[PDB]
């Protein structure tokens, strides 16, 4: 499909940024995790990013450690995380869907076998946090093959070659970490530019968008708002509610 | 781009995020140019003579061997300044450290000895050293803590995960992404992304170098086989490389088999896991069926890295060393064989290589062979470990 | 009559209950005859190389010395296989015992480590050995204990008298009376009747002829001073024996002053004690007015042999040696310094020699000196004897 | 004094061997040790082997060890040995009386101080356990000076060199430890031997005599009986007696 084709160009139409939350599937649990998801979609979200619990998430900070732990304490799966997917792609058709995976999940049972998965439940995006671009070629390729978009992140301090990489192999969108980046993306016709440290307030959201990105991302402050909520689930959903709506309307 | 070849046939590579990936590249930059320098390796040497005590003997073992056609000789690295062989690489680097204008070492550890290895190079090359331990390693190995603290390391608990070596090995390279501008991450074993299962190896590889020579000196001849326990993969490694191209010598790697390998209580991926991408490497691990990185158990907590050096991988897949598994109960008997027989107290690591030469000798005692058995380490730091087993019974 | 002199000036001698002479006597001409033999020689130093790892390293401590004009070194016998200098005299006095004729060795030990020492010559060398330690020692000293039995020695607890070395010795020489005919008595350190104070020097003096070779390889002279810790005298001695018609070289011995000289709770009987008749020789001991044989005392319990072998005495006496004491915080403090500033942890016996140089060092920064410390030991065994007393403060 | 020699002379004009008894000054105090020697005196003993207690007693068995602990228990002193001696002398005129002593005890405060000290309180000999006849010479002589009889142990096995030397060196008795010895300690005009290994029944003192000696001498055959009887004073005493008066019938 091309759901972040038809996503930036109808967010260029309304000449506004995209809000995408970031959030790991099956925390705190299954049920309130579909839940927390079609609130933020109601909310206002423009696309998901949404990550697989995996034992070892040596990319990510203690907020999201913690969100992996919590789902595996409940007992979430990869397998039930790809039946979520489908449930979730099932009532919402239009709103690009991205994982965050971890390479072993991703080579685990076959490369090829994963991107088809990812393409059966209609997910959109795949970014492998531990495969560089100079290790991406399988990833990138059967992520095309299976029409999903290798996802790339270009660090702040990327060299020429890495930009003219990262501008060539991605799809979908770039994840951006003196807007020099942003203009060197364009220049070389990489995927619109997401930005996504440090985004957890609506003035980092506006302020990604006047840089010259298409919209940020913003996973620890959505992580966030569901650890200081877990014993209250309804707040929790009214407080994700809140927040993003916030947030997107910042992008406006 | 490299300028090394990260990968041992399919095995190794550099799985790590891409902003860790340009303090690789400086990595393997400075590594390159230091193996090229002769002032860098006549540094090296000197620290490994005069502070660390190379050469280490090459011991006979004929108290062991009586009655038999097998003739046996210990690599004692037990006897290298620290008790184990790590201090060979942590020292190299340093060095390496050094040379990168890097005033900081980052180092991870399990059982506690890289962590002690990585404090004793930092305090003698004054480096500030902080160190990673799970918070149920640094619970369960309070002699190393305290070690590692009296040489002036900052010993730091990793509650994240299951908080053992896998989730140090977690933090220690998140906190590298950030401050590899200032800080060297000194691994502890011939595994991770590359640069540093070459690295490793090559800062390992007098091991098997003063073996060959002292081999030749006693007997004539090279040895019929070399055998090293496998945790990572450095030790092993260190004793193989210089014998990879004497195709005669065999490679005999024993990775710890625990309570047996049909428990499923071991720590033998290389020939019992399955492949995967972690810790910055595709290589043989214990991980589910669904890819979830998990543990390895032995008696001896010095072999429990999850995984295994890519070259290790590489070399049986093409046969050139075979890799075998030793059970908890053949390293402690092999422990009690050598310290009644030769007054030396292994480390129960090293236990795991001496069993397995006990069994080729003992299956097969007029089978002609000349063995080396690298002993990784000494064993006063299992001696109670041993004591309660074998009063227990 | 014997063959060599059992005297240092008035100091030594041999004063055992008669039907010990013959025994004495035994050993003496075994001695002699195997100094002259090249083949004793030739196995005995192939021992100390293949098996023990001899020479030992001499490190250089410029993170210690800098902005000194003191040049510090340490002759490493840390690094030694047991991790102490003990280990050079139980193999040389275990092939004696062989060329003897004997199968036994009896063997007395304090703290353990000489027990550990002839356990594990004994194990090599295929004698059945059995070690006499006070019940009190034995009770305090587990790992050791636990040690010596892994290494198939027959450890027997002393309950008599105040139940410690001392009376362990008593129960060491008891025995040899009655059984000297098939056993050996592997007495452990440089005293006790001739010719033990002898064969033990000459059995250790490698450690002087290295350091003497190594130091001229380093620096193109002899040192000023050579400084050693002094329990009952073996690693000084074995330091000191080379430099002693080298009138040049400083030999500085370094006994325990425990809590204090003060205090009374010492372990300085060769600068502090009065000279008696016990243990077989004359010497300086720690004593009542009356005549009864006290303790030492130090936080190192391998210093608390309650006298000092006899040469120590008589180098006092002429002035070729100088003995100072160094008090337990003294030797702590040395230990930290060790351990932080070049990742070596001293042997809390070691220590007292180490704390002593820091003082050269610190008292007279802009004096010229180049010194060697005999590093004796490694201090594994000590760190939670450190941690303790640190943690109470 | 000459009281070994007129004791022997006395002896051997009834065809009589010596019964000499050793005990422990001060065990198991310094009143009870008293009355011992008197009980051992009034049984019959010809002569008294004394110990005083020290610290390391490298010669003696663990009975003999045991002595020393109960008389250190007691607080007993060298110098209120010397106190004792002194008022068992003035008891008793004629009997001899020998010291056991460790050379550091003698060595301690002077050589020469003690062995005037063993003239003034009429000790008549010395056998100092660690001192072999090699190292004896200054001890020997301080004793002639004084008055006292060196005596020296000749053991099983001693050469013709040792004979030779204890037969030389000794007065008042030999301690001897196929009875050739006692034929080449009488061909060298040694002092007369008294044996001393193993003597805990009558049938031993007559067998020593009858082999040559002069007498014998059994120390841990009188201990055992202070050790086995300390609760009962009384009958201490009277177990001491029984004995001695049996062992000293068996030199008859
Ligand atoms: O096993 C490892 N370290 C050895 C620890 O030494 P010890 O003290 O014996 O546990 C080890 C550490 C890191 C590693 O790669 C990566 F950095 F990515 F995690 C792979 C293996
Ligand atoms: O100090 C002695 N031994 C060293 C014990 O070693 P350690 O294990 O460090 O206590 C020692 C042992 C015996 C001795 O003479 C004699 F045999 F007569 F008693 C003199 C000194
Ligand atoms: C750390 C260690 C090992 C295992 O690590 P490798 O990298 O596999 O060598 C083995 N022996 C000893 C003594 C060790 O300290
Ligand atoms: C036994 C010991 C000593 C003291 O004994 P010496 O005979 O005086 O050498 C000192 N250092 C170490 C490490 C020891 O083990
Ligand atoms: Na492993
Ligand atoms: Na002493």
């Amino acid at each position: 499909m091309e759901r972040y084709e038809n996503l930036f160009a109808q967010l260029n139409d309304r000449r506004e940024g995209a809000f995408v939350p970031f959030v790991t599937l099956g925390d705190p649990g299954i049920e309130q995790s579909l839940k927390i998801i079609d609130t933020l979609i109601d909310a206002g979200a423009d696309a998901l990013e949404l990550g697989v619990p995996f034992s070892d998430p040596l990319a990510d900070g203690p907020t999201i450690q913690n969100a992996n732990l919590r789902a595996f304490a409940a007992g979430v799966t990869p397998a039930q995380c790809f039946e979520m997917l489908a449930l979730i792609r099932e009532k919402h058709p239009t709103i690009p869907i991205g994982l965050l995976m971890y390479a072993n999940l991703v080579f685990n049972n076959g490369i090829d076998a994963f991107y088809a998965r990812c393409e059966q439940v209609g997910v959109d995006s795949v970014l492998v946090a531990d495969v560089p671009v100079e290790e991406s070629a399988p990833f990138r390729q059967a992520a095309l093959r299976h029409n999903i978009a290798p996802i790339f992140i270009c660090p702040p301090n990327a060299d020429d070659d890495l930009l003219r990489q990262v501008a060539s192999y991605g799809r979908g969108y770039t994840y951006l970490l003196l807007h020099h980046l942003i203009e060197k993306l364009k220049e070389y016709h990489a995927a619109p530019a997401l930005q996504g440290f440090g985004i957890s307030s609506p003035e980092q959201v506006s302020a990604a968008v006047r840089a010259g990105a298409a919209g940020a991302i913003s996973g620890s402050a959505i992580v966030k708002i569901i650890e200081k909520n877990l014993a209250s689930p309804k707040q929790m959903l009214a407080e994700l509610r809140s927040f993003v709506s916030a947030m997107k309307a910042a992008s406006r | 781009t490299t300028l090394l070849n990260p990968y041992f046939g399919e095995f190794g590579g550099m799985y790590v995020p891409q902003i860790l990936m340009p303090a690789l590249n400086q990595l393997e930059e400075a590594f390159v140019s230091a193996q090229k320098d002769p002032e860098f390796q006549a540094q090296f040497a000197d620290l490994l003579k005069n502070y660390a005590g190379r050469p280490t003997a090459l011991t006979k073992c004929q108290n062991i061997t009586a009655g038999t056609r097998t003739t046996l000789y210990l690599k004692r690295e037990d006897l290298l300044h620290g008790g184990a062989h790590k201090t060979n690489q942590v020292l190299g680097q340093a060095l390496l450290a050094k040379r990168m204008g890097k005033s900081e070492i980052i180092a991870e550890t399990g059982a506690g000895q890289h962590g002690v290895a990585s404090a004793l190079a930092s305090a003698l090359l004054g480096l500030k050293c902080r160190i990673y331990m799970g918070a149920k390693d640094v619970e369960r190995q309070s002699p190393n803590v305290f070690r590692m603290r009296l040489m002036g390391a900052e010993v730091i608990p990793v509650h994240s995960g299951s908080a053992t070596l896998k989730d140090a090995c977690n933090e220690a390279l998140r906190d590298w992404s950030g401050s590899y501008e200032t800080a060297h991450y000194m691994l502890g074993t011939a595994a991770g992304p590359h640069p540093y299962p070459t690295i490793v190896r090559e800062f390992q590889r007098m091991i098997g170098e003063e073996t060959k020579a002292q081999i030749l000196d006693k007997e004539g001849r090279l040895p019929d086989a070399v055998i090293a326990c496998v945790g990572g993969g450095s030790n092993a490694i260190g004793m193989f490389a210089d014998f990879i191209n004497d195709t005669s010598v065999g490679l005999i790697g024993v990775e710890p088999g625990g309570h047996g390998i049909e428990t499923g209580e071991h720590g033998a991926p290389l020939k019992h896991g399955r492949v995967g991408i972690y810790f910055g490497m595709k290589a043989p691990m214990m991980q589910t069926a669904d890819g979830q990185i998990e543990e390895s158990y032995s008696i001896s907590a010095g072999l429990d890295f999850p995984s295994v050096g890519p070259q290790h991988a590489y070399l049986n897949s093409i046969g050139r060393a075979d890799y075998v598994s030793i059970t908890d109960d053949e390293a402690l008997e092999a422990f009690k064989t050598l310290c009644r027989h030769e007054g030396i107290i292994p480390a129960l690591e090293s236990s795991h290589a001496l069993a397995h030469a006990l069994k080729m000798m003992r299956e097969q005692p007029e089978k002609e062979q000349l063995l080396v058995v690298n002993l990784s380490g000494r064993g006063d730091k299992d001696i109670f470990t041993v004591h309660d087993i074998l009063k227990a019974r």
